[PDB]
């Protein structure tokens, strides 16, 4: 009624603390792991070059 | 009675670089151009 009472009054604080941290510490890294990813397309002159070869020019 | 000519000489034929226009068909092809005008060039530098 009295004691586990309060000790658990007193834990409060700290562990909304940390567990903020935690949180803030996963938002971090979901962001951290985002990295804008370019492709690259065969370019076109070499088709437009195959074009030419197969015309036999 | 000195010498007249070197009968087995040829003046090589003087090639001449084929130039493109300057628009965007020639910007986008711009590699595909410069291709063959190298084959030009090569072509007539040895003959065919």
């Amino acid at each position: 009624d009295i004691m586990v009472p309060s000790f658990v009054y007193n834990k409060l604080p700290v562990i909304h603390f940390l567990q903020e941290k935690r949180a803030e510490q996963k938002l971090r890294r979901v962001l951290d792991e985002t990295y804008t990813e370019w492709t690259e397309e065969l370019d076109q002159a070499h088709v437009t070059d195959a074009i030419t070869r197969s015309l036999n020019i | 009675r000195a010498d007249e000519v070197d009968y087995t000489n040829l003046p090589a034929p003087k090639p001449q670089k084929t130039v493109w226009d300057d628009n965007i068909e020639t910007e986008v092809l711009r590699k595909y151009l410069d291709g063959l005008s190298q084959y030009d060039m090569e072509e007539a530098k040895y003959g065919v």
